[PDB]
């Protein structure tokens, strides 16, 4: 609970998850695959 | 008979397999003049036979003795002092002291190679010039001779065409200054008949020579047209050997009497495609242009977009002459298209006023536009697909044009045939033609459904309405409605496909034009989006850049980025127009009328036969079970 070693609020997790998806560009498919893999990796862990 | 070819190899090889020098570039030139003189004529063949007799050999021997005497120490400085020749000019000559370098392995290479070429060329000169200039193993030999004759026939048929393709992928790969006056003469070659084949080919041998001299892969082209002239001479020699006419016959030998092609498999197999003649040219060019539309996807292709429309909606005899204008309207587009393509090979110092006319929108847009109108831009690297496509369509048009010049043509389906009901090859072809009007023609329409467009919905509704009515339409032969129905089909599956493919280029150029015409606050372009969600959308080409504002607008718009008509539209159009000029006549009408009577027939007749035969089966199975119970019991 202390600031030195604290948990992650759902607000920060939601913001990071939203940030992960918007980093791509419409044309490039490598960006599509990268965003797919990164979001799949990130979503594998709950906020706990 | 062929050690002259083994010789050939050696001279060229020795001259060309080490650093270039004066001796080496002089021999190369002599080889080129020898090939040119062979190209000139066969009495020139006899004269070049007289030649070897007196040249290259004495020049090879005196050069050998000169380099040998120069290799001695001390005499080099004496000669330098006497003749006042600089050392750099002596190295350019090639006469260099190898002992001072210490590379003893260099000396033996050009002490064994020129001597070997000398001895082999004396052996050839004193031997070959007499006889050559004067003129189940047995089953295996016969088969080998048959295959040799067949491949020679195919070569003399289609080596003339190959020399065009093997010379054009070369220029397509690499473009420089020393190619501009070549390709134009190339455009002047196919655009004219064979009456100048001896002259224009020489025009090749004169220029690709000089560009090689400008150097200090091309040799593949040299041996290519040398082999072309070789077979040209050899076919005439073989014909004169057997007392055959010297005329250049387009038809090798009427085996299956052309229209008697039906004969069988290997019987048709040949003129089946050999006499492709007509089928070939016409339908395949309507397909060469279609496949070219994908390779271009630019505004330059928009001009030829409607030229095929000019053909597809009129009878062949109706627009016979205008297509003769068309084949020459592209015979002159390739040369100045290439002329613009090159522009200034190394560099220059001059500006472009087209850009000046353009101002106040975006820098990316003018680059995209200049790419789409396909004219010159400094430093832009271009692919090679456009050149090959234009080259192939030009050849097909010229071939079909020769077909038309050979003969032309002076209220019903005029052409008709006869019946015999099937034949292996035709058995196969007739069986697939019977169902072709149903699944082969409409699988392409199904691909059009897969084409994920609003125009795809246009296909969808039509085909759904056609599946119910046309089936009963063809099988009944509606009186005074046959030509009317076929015109309906023309407007239905021929007019619509071209009518929806014609915008497939200008809508994408619209999407590629002056950056933005869609992205702000309130209420205009959410309905200009509902249409741009499927109308203008991909504007896809593999060379473009965008800016931040159009990057955000596209992020909002969410385009799939796959709308090119290559997948589903062109291959449907091509099938439809491969069908149009064929099923409008020939057996089609026979089979179309074969569809009506059969109705009444199997409708009220084999029905009772069927009920009766099912009761008949019942009877046999009944008796069999009775018997087995008896026998099990017995």
């Amino acid at each position: 609970d202390n600031a030195e070693l604290g948990m992650i609020k759902p607000d920060q997790l939601a913001s990071l998850n939203q940030a992960l998806t918007d980093s791509y560009t419409t044309r490039d498919t490598n960006s599509i695959l990268r965003s797919r893999m990164s979001v799949s990796y990130l979503k594998g862990y709950t906020y706990e | 008979v062929y050690f002259i070819f083994v010789v050939s190899v050696v001279l060229l090889v020795v001259s060309t397999c080490f650093a270039p020098n004066f001796y080496n570039i002089l021999f190369f030139a002599l080889w080129a003049l020898n090939l040119i003189y062979l190209k000139f004529s066969f009495r020139l063949y006899r004269g070049l036979a007289y030649a070897f007799w007196l040249t290259l050999t004495f020049y090879t021997s005196i050069v050998i003795i000169a380099l040998y005497i120069y290799q001695f120490p001390g005499v080099s400085q004496w000669i330098i002092r006497n003749t006042s020749l600089s050392q750099e000019w002596l190295n350019a000559i090639g006469l260099v002291d190898f002992r001072a370098i210490g590379e003893s392995g260099a000396l033996f290479l050009q002490l064994l190679a020129p001597i070997a070429l000398f001895v082999v060329t004396m052996l050839q000169l004193k031997f070959f010039h007499g006889p050559w200039s004067r003129a189940l193993v047995k089953k295996l030999h016969k088969l080998a001779n048959q295959t040799i004759e067949l491949l020679w026939r195919f070569f003399e048929v289609h080596i003339s065409k190959i020399v065009f393709v093997i010379i054009a992928i070369f220029i397509a790969n690499n473009i420089n200054a020393l190619y501009i006056p070549l390709v134009i003469l190339l455009s002047l070659a196919i655009c004219l008949p064979s009456a100048a084949d001896g002259i224009f080919s020489l025009f090749m041998c004169a220029y690709l020579f000089l560009v090689a001299l400008s150097k200090m892969g091309v040799i593949v082209s040299i041996i290519a047209l040398a082999f072309q002239s070789i077979v040209i001479y050899r076919q005439r020699h073989y014909r004169a050997s057997l007392g055959l006419p010297e005329s250049m016959r387009a038809k090798v030998f009427p085996d299956f009497h052309h229209s008697h092609f039906d004969r069988s498999l290997k019987n048709a197999i040949q003129f089946l495609i050999d006499y492709g003649f007509y089928k070939f040219g016409l339908e395949i060019t309507m397909i060469a242009i279609g496949i070219d539309i994908f390779n271009r996807m630019d505004a330059l292709a928009a001009i030829q977009c409607f030229w095929l429309v000019l053909f597809a909606l009129n009878k062949r005899v109706f627009v016979r002459r205008i297509w003769v204008f068309y084949v020459i309207y592209m015979a002159i587009l390739y040369p100045l298209q290439f002329f613009s393509y090159v522009g200034l090979p190394p560099d220059s110092c001059i500006e472009y006023p087209w850009s000046y006319w353009i101002p106040s929108y975006s820098d990316d847009a003018r680059f995209n536009l200049s790419y789409l109108l396909n004219l010159s831009i400094y430093g832009v690297n271009w692919p090679s697909a456009y050149l090959i496509g234009d080259f192939f369509v030009l050849l097909l048009a010229s071939c079909q044009l020769a077909v038309f010049r050979r003969e032309g043509e002076d209220e019903n389906p005029q052409y008709d045939f006869i019946d015999t009901k099937k034949s292996y090859v035709d058995y196969f072809k007739s069986f697939v033609f019977h169902y072709g009007h149903w699944i082969t023609l409409m699988s392409t329409l199904a691909a059009g459904i897969a084409g994920t467009s609003l125009f795809a919905l246009g296909y969808i509704i039509f085909t759904l309405t056609m599946l119910w009515s046309g089936n009963n339409l063809y099988v009944m032969n509606s009186t005074l409605r046959s030509f009317e129905h076929t015109l309906k089909r023309w407007n239905a599956l021929l007019g619509y496909t071209l009518f929806t493919i014609t915008m497939k280029v200008c809508l994408q150029i619209f999407g590629c034009v002056f950056l933005s015409w869609f992205d702000q606050s309130g209420g205009w372009g959410k309905t200009l989006c509902i249409v741009r969600q499927l109308f203008s959308i991909t504007c896809v080409n593999n060379e473009c850049h965008v800016l931040k504002e159009l990057e955000d607008f596209s992020k909002a718009c969410a385009v799939e980025t796959k709308e090119g008509n290559i997948g589903f539209d062109v291959i449907a159009l091509s099938f439809l127009v491969f069908q149009i000029r064929i099923f409008h006549s020939w057996y089609f009408q026979h089979c179309m009328v074969e569809y009506r009577s059969e109705v009444i027939l199997a409708n009220r007749g084999a029905v009772l036969k069927n009920q009766l035969i099912e009761k008949e089966m019942k009877e046999q199975n009944e008796q069999q079970k009775a018997k087995f119970n008896d026998i099990r019991r017995r």
